[PDB]
């Protein structure tokens, strides 16, 4: 019926679907791209970042520090929340969560907004996003900076700011990182679900999570209320990835298909980017340099660790240690091992044998890949100079990646290789910018590109299509490629942040059940079809109607 | 900017960007008169817009503006009910009812507006939407008519489960606000207890517990029998049946509410722990549930019901014994604690006792300590069981020697409360041969003290046989009485401090040498008094620092540089320049490292700070030849004096003949005077300034800090790879720190010039007592390669609103960054 | 340029400095010993002891640096 749009981010959505007599929030997405405007949080007080020159405005110099012509806020990195004031969040009943990447900011809705409903997500999304929330809170709270800078978030001053800081949107809604007790309270109210499981919400609507194929546990949602169905297609993959393949059959004959989470930089083959990542890694470690891979502890790191496992024996790089430093590294590896039921048929055929499903587990027993909770504990005693480090947050503002770049950026032999497409590569390198390090940008986004989603929409044929505004337009990097947009026979329905969409797909014919006592009392008169005049008393219970004979 | 809001809403666009502008406006506070203005403007703009989302945002913003602090909402209710009169959208109507609920909650005293609002709620309860009915039920629950109970009881049977939960929570809110409920509520909630929805069942069991607590002795008939049952017993049976629910939070709620039904008859209480009506086996089912939260809640329910009913504890006993070995450590902690709680008068027989003594062998220190307090609070017959308890405690002491104090407490409580049973055991414990002279046992051997603590506490209440002791046992009794007296049984300073302070005050007419001698004597006496009376140590060194400030001022004002001219002044033999800096440091130390300061002390502290600033101004004016920098900080000093007279204008008439009031007398001259003449009059007027008095605080302590975890006495370096990080753990004992969350800072100082300052998070400022704080941070250290393990300097700091001062003892830690 | 105020406890003091030599070659370092009395007056009395430090490069590091430069 109605569809509220609390997030403008395409791959980090927060859409509230006011559907019949039940209010459904489709995902909650924390925009961590807001953190790029802030100065990075290091593990130790680096001399270079500490005495950066301040930036002056003739109208604040302690708040703003300029590095290589780009102005950065010297406070803690703040996070752009979904906009929580368009619709009262005490009126929403159910939060459906697709990805663990789209489960961030759940402590913001579930605690600060008076949301008293229930949350549905799969087992692996809840566990992995618990790990990601844990390392995010840890990274913010290792060396606590203060939230000193507040004057730059003013309407008079942010106009005068340069382009990276002026273009930041909804700055007053940015908030500090939530704490660990908020994480625990948010994840305590999640009801765990499995793929193709029917969940009835107050007898009115029926929601099921369908396998999406992007990440292990990641799910698309369909919301059925009698004879009308809403399909929510979040980040999904049509490629041969580790999780269960995308369930395209259950999305069919849907009245409106809300789709989000398409591929950022769609003009990139992920297999070619894996090849480029392995080639650049081999080239760097063959020269005696160092490879730094800023990555999430889960997700694409499993795929690139699989490919690097297949590559090190071919390239002869068995003497090069692979280090995986993360506070949730061991938990991520173990969680990937035990979620075999959520993987594709190739991976879950391996656990029918007494064998680990992911091949990176063999790297620990062969000691090729060593994982540590932190730099300080015993990684500082097991460190060999030519090495590959998978660590830190990919935003390059917090985590162990900051210390590693401050350590290795003064040498041209060392390289950093970017595999996550979530954050802008130039804006990630901007606060470290006078560096001799070679930076390789090879994003391995495996989500749906535009030819794949054109084929999917031709296969499914939804009556209406709801997408973000960025999918109707060409990407601003291209701004001319007409194939890089969503095109359907109806010209879609685009939305921006804080926009309310009215869906005119509401119909008549709510289903009813008639007991056999009334069925005998109705004479099937011949019309030619049949006709019958019925007189009954209507009984409604739990939003399900019954007809009773008087 | 209310007219700006009017112009922007009615001038830019109607449909979409007006919503964006309202969203932008909703994020700023509004003053109360401007609240009235914007409420009038938004309610005028409500009728213009036909878009439902804009009207929903308008209703939400009215609800937000009605919650502002200084705005009385009594003048806007009539327009609110007017816009509810002709509102058709159900979401906007629900938001408007939310606004009306905010209006009613903000004005509890006005009964007429509350009756109007509940009339509106009763009018709008027949709405087809569930959200409107939910908000109307919330409105009735929050305000009511303390008719309302009948209407909410009618709405217990609504088709939507959310409205049913809203009705139950509304009438629960009615009970919580003070209204006494009826009894038909019990039948309605009993019918609703079998609902197909989790939230309805939880709310219904809460309502059942409430109506049972309201009318416990009421008599209700069985629906299927002629016999009559008390209301609290019947509701106890219903909640016991809800203990076996399919939802674990409903089971936790049922167990927790079952713990508070202390008025239940004994018969159902023995029924609920049996294994052979609906109350049978409820606690047996709850103690073996898969979710540990349900088991914990059933443990506290058992504890509350056994504290209420003494006959219930004997049935609780064996289940607690069986559930000591539980897979979750928190569950067995709770079981041991509640077993200690319900061990008031019941005795333990053999198998329960040695099951307790078998689980004494566990490796966890926490449950060992908890079981130690249980053995402190236990009652046991059959003195061979006491011997078994002693043997198990002694072998626990052998296996875990750290728990010797707790084990000695156990044996003290066992001897003190089982005196006659230990008495025949004494020749078996003390190796007393009937005729042989026994060797004296080794003192300071923790098994032997443990035996003696048991024996001596048994001998305290029984003087029947204390002659069984040998001579060396009496000698050891004397030794333990001298050493372990808490286990084995059988204001001149304030007057002197006031006298010394008034001796300083009353002898302020002496020569400078005599004044310096008196101040030195009194500072020494105050320091030694602080070293003697511990509770007066803070006020002693507070007054000592004040007298040190005055002594430094007197010594600086009597320097040889005043007898020479400005060109002949030389700073390489200067003393007053360091003196002014020292007085500044001592004033900051005085203001911020003392807990009991107040305004009546802060004014004298700031007065001494002003005197130090004036002294530094004159000292710097001695060595300056240019006229404009001298004029610059002279103007800065006069600005500081003006800030001081503005801030402390209330207690200005208490500082007679001081520096600041004698400045205030000459202030109009001081603005119009040439700055060198200002410096000269300040130099001549500091020497004539009268010494102030300190109002002594009632309770004042130094902020003390010592770190123990770096432990700077080990020469072993802490090695790590160059360029990587090494973690250092600290443990600070912060004593009498007012706000350690935002003042205590950790400083690490490398051997080079690096002095990295670490701000600890508030999450690990543990507070184990009043005035006591514990700081546990894992500070992070890194540097490139060293040719030798040098040092690092770890120091706690205190920060104040502009600078930081040393706080704790400097501690050195060895660091060896090895190359990669 | 470094400074450390050490306190002698038994008419003997000891402190440790951390000197960085990025520029290769002979580095003449000098150490002073100023004495601060009880009144706070600084007395420059101690010897000006000088030792020369040579910053020799690792052959592997030198080869790596020349390869990166060329």
């Amino acid at each position: 019926m109605k569809l509220y749009c609390l997030s403008g981010h395409p791959t980090l959505p927060c859409n509230v679907l006011k559907f019949k007599s039940t209010t459904i929030m489709l995902d909650c997405g924390l925009d961590m791209t807001s953190t790029l405007n802030f100065l990075p949080l290091p593990l130790v007080q680096s001399p270079r970042l500490s005495n950066l020159p301040g930036w002056s405005l003739k109208d604040l110099d302690k708040e703003l520090k300029e590095c290589s012509g780009h102005v950065f806020v010297d406070s803690v990195p703040e996070f752009c929340l979904p906009e929580t004031e368009l619709i009262d969040l005490s009126t929403v009943d159910v939060i459906l969560i697709s990805n663990y990447h789209c489960m961030m900011a759940l402590p913001y809705i579930t605690e600060h907004t008076g949301f008293t409903g229930t949350v549905y997500a799969t087992e692996p999304t809840v566990q992995i996003g618990r790990l990601l929330m844990e390392e995010l809170v840890n990274f913010i709270e290792r060396v606590p900076k203060a939230q000193s800078a507040s004057l730059w978030k003013n309407k008079d001053i942010q106009r005068l700011l340069p382009s990276p800081l002026k273009d930041a949107v909804e700055v007053s809604t940015w908030r500090r990182c939530y704490t660990m007790q908020e994480v625990n309270s948010a994840l305590s109210k999640i009801q765990l679900v499995g793929y193709s499981q029917k969940i009835e919400l107050f007898g009115a609507v029926q929601v099921t999570p369908l396998s999406s194929g992007y990440a292990l546990g990641s799910s698309n949602w369909i919301i059925q209320s009698h004879y009308e169905k809403v399909s929510y297609v979040s980040g999904s993959s049509l490629l041969t990835t580790h999780p269960q393949p995308m369930d395209q059959a259950s999305l069919k004959n849907s009245d409106v298909l809300v789709l989000t989470g398409l591929t950022q930089i769609p003009t990139a083959n992920p297999d070619g980017m894996v090849g480029e990542f392995c080639s650049n890694l081999a080239l760097t470690v063959r020269n005696g340099g160092n490879v730094l891979v800023p990555c999430y502890p889960s997700g694409v790191i499993y795929d690139l660790l699989e490919c690097l496992y297949q590559y090190i024996d071919s390239a002869g790089l068995s003497s090069v240690p692979l280090y995986f430093i993360s506070p949730v590294a061991n938990s991520s590896l173990e969680f990937s091992q035990i979620f075999a039921e959520w993987l594709c048929h190739n991976k879950q055929s391996k656990v029918y044998l007494p064998e680990p499903p992911f091949p990176h587990a063999e790297l620990i027993q062969t000691n090729k890949l060593k994982h540590y909770p932190s730099i300080h504990g015993d990684f500082s005693n097991d460190f060999r100079q030519p090495c590959v480090v998978f660590t830190g947050h990919p935003s390059l503002r917090f985590g162990d990646v900051v210390h590693f770049m401050e350590l290795w950026g003064k040498s041209s032999l060392n390289t950093v290789i970017f595999t996550e497409p979530d954050f802008s590569y130039l804006e990630a390198l901007a606060p470290y910018q006078p560096l001799a390090m070679k930076c390789i940008y090879c994003p391995i986004d495996t989500r749906l590109n535009f030819i794949q989603v054109s084929k999917l929409l031709k296969e499914v044929q939804p009556l209406h299509v709801v997408c973000p505004e960025q999918y109707t337009q060409p990407p601003p990097a291209q701004s001319h490629r007409m194939d890089l947009m969503i095109d359907c026979q109806p010209p879609a329905m685009s939305y921006r942040r804080a926009e309310v969409l009215a869906l005119p797909f509401k119909r008549r014919y709510e289903k009813i059940e008639i007991m056999p006592e009334l069925a005998d009392s109705l004479v099937p008169m011949e019309i030619k079809i049949s006709l019958a005049t019925v007189s009954a008393v209507l009984h409604t219970k739990d939003n399900k109607h019954l007809l009773q004979p008087p | 900017k209310s007219a700006a809001l009017h112009i922007d809403l009615c001038k830019a666009t109607s449909p979409a960007d007006a919503l964006q502008y309202l969203l932008q406006f909703a994020r700023k506070p509004v003053e109360a008169e401007s609240v009235e203005g914007v409420v009038r403007i938004l309610l005028e703009h409500y009728y213009k817009e036909n878009d439902p989302s804009v009207r929903l945002k308008i209703a939400s913003l009215l609800g937000l503006l009605s919650k502002t602090a200084g705005f009385s909402p009594d003048c806007i209710m009539d327009d609110a009910i007017n816009i509810l009169q002709n509102e058709k959208s159900h979401q906007v109507l629900a938001q408007l009812l939310d606004t009306l609920l905010a209006i009613g909650t903000k004005l509890p005293e006005n009964q007429a507006i509350q009756m109007r609002l509940v009339d509106v709620a009763c009018k709008h309860l027949t709405d087809t939407s569930h959200g409107v009915r939910n908000k109307c039920l919330q409105l009735l629950g929050n305000l009511g008519s303390l008719d309302v109970q009948k209407i909410i009881g009618d709405y217990f049977s609504d088709q939507d489960p959310r409205v049913r939960t809203a009705a139950i929570k509304a009438m629960l809110q009615l009970h919580e606000r003070g209204l006494k409920l009826h009894q038909t509520i019990y039948n309605q909630a009993c019918k609703l207890l079998s609902d197909d929805y989790e939230q309805v069942r939880s709310a219904a069991v809460q309502l059942i517990w409430v109506v049972s607590q309201l009318y416990p002795e009421s008599i209700v008939p069985i629906p299927s029998s002629n016999e009559e049952i008390r209301l609290v017993d019947d509701a106890f049976g219903k909640i016991c049946h809800m203990v076996s629910d399919g939802s674990w939070v409903v089971r936790v709620q049922a167990a927790k509410l079952l713990g508070s039904m202390e008025q239940v008859s004994s018969h159902f209480l023995e029924q609920t722990l049996d294994k052979k009506s609906g109350a049978c086996g409820a606690f047996v089912h709850g103690l073996e549930d898969e979710m540990y939260e349900v088991r914990i809640a059933a443990v506290e329910a058992l504890c509350m019901l056994a504290q209420s009913s003494p006959s219930f504890a004997e049935k609780c006993l064996d289940f607690l014994v069986d559930m000591f070995n539980d897979e979750i450590e928190e569950v067995r902690l709770q079981s041991i604690h509640t077993m200690r709680k319900i061990s008031n008068n019941i005795t333990l027989r053999e198998d329960q006792l040695d099951t307790v003594l078998a689980v004494l062998e566990d490796s966890s220190r926490d449950i060992r300590e908890a079981l130690h307090e249980l053995l402190c609070c236990t009652n046991v017959s059959t003195k061979e069981g006491i011997h078994l308890a002693l043997v198990e405690l002694l072998k626990n002491l052998t296996k875990y020697p750290t728990d010797r104090d707790s084990i000695w407490k156990c044996l003290k409580f066992l001897g003190s409360r089982h005196p006659t049973l230990v008495l025949p055991l004494v020749p078996e414990l003390l190796s007393t041969h009937p005729f042989f002279d026994t060797a004296e046992p080794d003192m300071d051997d923790p098994a032997y003290i443990a035996v003696l603590v048991l024996i001596f506490n048994a001998a305290k209440t029984c003087p029947t046989m204390p002659a069984l002791f040998s001579d060396h046992t009496f000698r050891h009794y004397a030794y333990l009485r001298d050493s372990l007296s808490h286990l084995v049984p059988a204001d001149p300073s304030q007057q002197f401090l006031q006298q010394s302070l008034e001796r300083v005050y009353s002898l302020q007419h002496l020569d400078p040498q005599g004044a310096q001698e008196l101040l030195e004597f009194t500072i020494r006496d105050l320091q030694r008094l602080g070293e003697l009376q511990s509770e007066l140590a803070g006020v002693a060194d507070f007054s000592a620092t004040y007298l040190r400030c005055q002594l430094l001022l007197i010594k600086a004002l009597q320097e040889k540089l005043w007898n020479v001219a400005a060109p002949l002044y030389l700073k390489q033999s200067d003393l007053a320049s360091a003196a002014a800096k020292q007085i500044m440091e001592e004033t900051y130390k005085m203001e911020f490292m003392y807990s009991g300061v107040e305004n009546k002390q802060v004014v004298i502290i700031h007065h001494m700070r002003l005197q130090a600033k004036a002294l530094q101004l004159i000292v710097t004016a001695r060595t300056t030849r240019g006229l404009d920098p001298l004029f610059g900080m002279c103007e800065k000093f006069l600005q500081e004096v003006d800030f001081f007279q503005r801030y402390f204008i209330a207690d200005l008439p208490h500082l007679q003949d001081s520096f600041v009031d004698k400045l205030l007398d000459l202030m109009p001259r001081l603005m119009t005077s040439k700055p060198a003449e200002v410096v000269k009059i300040l130099q001549t007027m500091l020497r004539q300034s009268a010494f102030l008095h300190l109002p002594l605080p009632e309770q004042i302590h130094k902020a003390s800090a010592t770190i123990i975890e770096p432990a700077g006495e080990s020469d072993n370096p802490l090695r790590f790879t160059s360029g990587l990080v090494v973690a250092l753990d600290v443990d600070a004992t912060l004593e009498h720190v007012q706000d350690p969350q935002n003042t205590v800072k950790v400083q690490v100082l490398y051997p080079d010039g690096q002095a990295q300052m670490i701000h600890p998070k508030p999450a690990d400022f543990r507070n184990p007592g009043p005035g006591r704080h514990r700081l546990i941070t894992q500070v992070y250290l890194s540097h490139t390669a060293w040719t030798e393990a040098c040092q690092v300097e770890v120091r706690l700091l205190l920060a104040y609103n502009e600078g930081t001062i040393p706080f704790s003892k400097p501690v050195k830690v060895y660091i060896m960054p090895k190359p990669a | 340029e470094m400074e450390q105020r050490v306190e002698p406890h038994n008419d003997y003091f000891s402190t440790q400095f951390l000197l960085n030599f990025a520029i290769l070659g002979t580095h003449n370092i000098t150490v002073e010993s100023s004495v601060k009395d009880a009144n706070g007056i600084v007395w420059k009395t101690g010897p000006r002891t000088t030792i020369f430090v040579k910053s020799l490069e690792d052959p592997y590091s030198q080869q790596i640096r020349l390869q990166q430069q060329q």
